[PDB]
């Protein structure tokens, strides 16, 4: 069969491929990593401090 | 796993709780009787060094 074959398991072309492949993604991370959580948005609304005063009397 | 999509802040507000009762009372329990009613006298004693 022809996927059966030692010229095909050190192939030079797969080898561009993934690295051209891999260089892109790390081209593309910084747009990977700009998805917004609503986590602070959270903690913002809903962190409240202790807002009553001291009164000895 | 809803909880972003509430308004929770009501159902756990800050409590109104004075912490200083709790300072005075560990004050009173550390000291003695005798101490107590010297603090009236302290306080007498400066009501008349004002008035004087």
């Amino acid at each position: 069969l022809i996927p059966v074959s030692l010229v095909d398991l050190i192939n030079i072309n797969i080898i561009f491929y993934i690295l051209l492949l891999y260089t892109l993604l790390l081209f593309f991370i910084p747009l990977f990593l700009a998805s917004i959580n609503y986590t602070y948005h959270y903690i913002y609304k809903y962190y409240n401090y202790n807002y009553n005063f001291i009164n000895n009397n | 796993e809803e909880c972003m999509f509430k308004d929770t802040r009501l159902d756990v507000l800050p409590p109104q709780v004075n912490p200083l009762n709790a300072i005075l009372a560990q004050h009173t329990a550390q000291t003695p009787v005798h101490r107590s009613l010297e603090k009236r006298l302290w306080t007498e004693v400066r009501a008349t060094a004002v008035s004087e």
